[PDB]
């Protein structure tokens, strides 16, 4: 008895962890993709803040 | 067939097919071998790697740029790098393609001599052809006329040109560039306590200097400014945590273009080699140089660059002349925009060196007429 | 001064890079 | 311009449906329920193109009229087949440009809207006067009542 | 055995199941900053084009 359940513990333990390990480098490709979200957002604001003083002017 | 656009440079390699707007791959010219022993057997470990795979292994390398100050001084390596970036980043075999080099002013000869007779001996062009990198500048902005100053990340160079008639003897190349502001970022952080020596880190001190770096408008007001308050200082995230705030070492790296007495550098700043570059040229064509001052080059990125020049040189010039700074935002890639324009035109078609003509007069054949 | 373009490949390329393994169709 | 508009004008409601259920499945999940600027930038960039979003805001301003930044039904087929310009090099310069000093019979250095006239009734596609009246008004920018060589260029640049 | 067997089986699918739900949440406040910012990003572009034509009038 002892030895199914430690076996179909072993199981679910196993699979789990796959899909945790999967769904962690997916979040680690979304934070990369914020990162560069951040980067295009900073850009994109100080060309428009240029732009604006130059018409000013 | 196309023409490749190749542009050498020093500090990023820009190439790509003529007749597009941007270089088809862009990546940093650097040649690194592994320096530590290695254990692990069979893992397929390279003896060099160069371009952008070098720029994520740079923890175990020790990477050795080619080009130093416009010249090479490794032709290995740069033999290496033209390959790669001929049969990798771009694939097409350089048996079917003219190539358009780039070159500084006032370069030593036995540079361009040896790399056309790479090209033509080793990658087998069919036609090659090396050119002034300041006039394709002047391409890209569509004018005709102007004083370009192109800072790259090797040398700054400041080419005037009037209709169309370069004036060779009002050409003011000065070895400051973007590298060596790196080197006094890197030598004025160690001021607050980070250390950076491997050459592995100049690259991090590098992009330091991109992201917070800019150029004052007035420098003792903000030297007075950032030694009082603080909201100057802006933080930074290491490639390993432990962020670094950066004081007044934000608009000091960037100031030594305008006062090279900074790293010791006797010569004037670029505001004032302008100046003395138009003044070298007649006195019928200075207004419109005033008026058409071009920026180009990677190094005049900096935030706030445009200002502070214009302020200098309206400073400088006489009160009535109009002072005009063209910095268009284009300005990284403005050399390769104007090399795939002249690659494109109709006229210049029969201006190649063809592979016959160097067979009959050697490698000195780029003095010649065939510029 | 005339513009060439070749950054924009042809669309089948771009419909590749864009779907991936649900590229079968498009 | 309206190239794509004639190119697919050319095509049938195949390619309606097909882009249809091609936004339906890629631009599956989105807010908007068309297609943006900055939203096709972003799909290149994902895919793996490079476009700057000045070239994303004039491309938009070329493809929308509207000023919305979207894509209508119509435009949204002319921007689909926008992306891949399977047909340049427009004719040949040198041999139109012969074509045109012959046209002015009168060799006057202007044209004649009559001989425009007598080379459409050559080419006797169902148009009425106002589709001429439209297409010269495209030609004569300078509004002459006549075709300047240099107007001529500009109407017929790039045309095959 | 099989008592310290099922014991570490436990103890990993805890640690497992803890780091699974920090995944799910770093993965929706990822999700959720990334479309503000495209947002905020086509925003910037958009204000950048209008502003250039006003310039170059
Ligand atoms: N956005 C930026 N802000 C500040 N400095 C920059 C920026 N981009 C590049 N640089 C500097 O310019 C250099 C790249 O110059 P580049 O024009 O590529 O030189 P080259 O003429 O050899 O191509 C880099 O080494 C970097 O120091
Ligand atoms: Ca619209
Ligand atoms: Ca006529
Ligand atoms: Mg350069």
């Amino acid at each position: 008895e002892a030895e199914k359940a430690a076996d179909e513990s072993e199981r679910g333990m196993k699979v789990i962890e796959s899909r945790a390990q999967k769904d962690e480098e997916k979040m680690e490709i979304q934070e990369i993709q914020l990162k560069e979200a951040k980067h295009i957002a900073e850009d994109a604001d100080r060309k428009y803040e240029e732009v604006a003083r130059k018409l000013v002017i | 067939t196309t023409a490749l656009v190749c542009d050498n440079g020093s500090g990023l390699v820009k190439a790509g097919f003529a007749g597009d707007d941007a270089p088809r791959a862009v990546f940093p010219s650097i040649v690194g071998r592994p320096r530590h022993q290695g254990v692990m057997v069979g893992m397929g470990q390279k003896d060099s790697y160069v371009g952008d795979e070098a720029q994520s292994k740079r923890g175990i390398l020790t990477l050795k740029y080619p080009i130093e100050h416009g010249i090479i001084t490794n032709w290995d390596d740069m033999e290496k790098i033209w390959h790669h970036t001929f049969y990798n980043e771009l694939r097409v075999a350089p048996e079917e393609h003219p190539t358009l080099l780039t070159e500084a002013p006032l370069n030593p000869k036995a540079n361009r001599e040896k790399m056309t007779q790479i090209m033509f001996e080793t990658f087998n062009v069919p036609a090659m052809y090396v050119a002034i990198q300041a006039v394709l500048s002047l391409y890209a902005s569509g004018r005709t006329t102007g004083i370009v100053l192109d800072s790259g990340d090797g040398v700054t160079h400041n080419v005037p040109i009037y209709e169309g008639y370069a004036l060779p003897h009002a050409i003011m190349r000065l070895d400051l560039a973007g590298r060596d502001l790196t080197d006094y970022l890197m030598k004025i952080l160690t001021e607050r306590g980070y250390s950076f020596v491997t050459t592995a880190e100049r690259e991090i001190v590098r992009d330091i200097k991109e992201k917070l770096c800019y150029v004052a408008l007035d420098f003792e007001n903000e030297m007075a400014t950032a030694a009082s308050s603080s909201s100057l200082e802006k933080s930074y995230e290491l490639p390993d945590g432990q962020v670094i705030t950066i004081g007044n070492e934000r608009f000091r790296c960037p100031e030594t273009l305008f006062q090279p007495s900074f790293i010791g550098m006797e010569s004037a700043g670029i505001h004032e080699t302008t100046y003395n570059s138009i003044m070298k040229c007649d006195i019928d064509i200075r207004k419109d140089l005033y008026a058409n001052n071009v920026l180009s080059g990677g190094t005049t990125m900096y935030p706030g660059i445009a200002d502070r020049m214009q302020k200098e040189i309206t400073a400088l010039a006489p009160s009535t002349m109009k002072i005009k700074i063209i910095a268009p935002p284009e300005r990284k890639y403005s050399v390769w925009i104007g090399g795939s324009i002249l690659a494109s035109l109709s006229t210049f078609q029969q201006m190649w060196i063809s592979k016959q003509e160097y067979d009959e007069a050697g490698p000195s054949i780029v003095h010649r007429k065939c510029f | 001064r005339p513009t060439l373009r070749r950054v924009r490949i042809s669309a089948d390329a771009m419909m590749q890079a864009l779907l991936g393994t649900r590229a079968k169709e498009s | 311009d309206d190239i794509y508009k004639a190119a697919v004008e050319q095509l049938t409601e195949e390619q309606k449906n097909e882009f249809k259920a091609a936004f339906d499945i890629f631009v599956l999940g989105a807010e908007d329920g068309c297609i943006s600027t900055k939203e096709l930038g972003k799909v290149m960039r994902m895919l793996g193109q490079n476009p700057t979003p000045e070239e994303l805001q004039e491309m938009i301003d070329e493809v929308d009229e509207d000023g919305s930044g979207t894509v209508d039904f119509d435009e949204f087929l002319v921007m689909m087949v926008r992306c891949m310009k399977d047909d340049s090099k427009g004719k040949s310069e040198e041999e139109l440009s012969d074509l045109f000093r012959m046209f002015d019979k009168n060799a006057d250095g202007y044209i004649d809207l009559d001989e425009l006239k007598m080379m459409l009734q050559a080419t006797g596609e169902t148009i009425t006067e106002d589709d001429i009246e439209e297409l010269m008004k495209d030609g004569d920018k300078n509004n002459d009542g006549r075709i300047d060589y240099d107007e001529f260029l500009e109407f017929m640049k790039g045309v095959e």
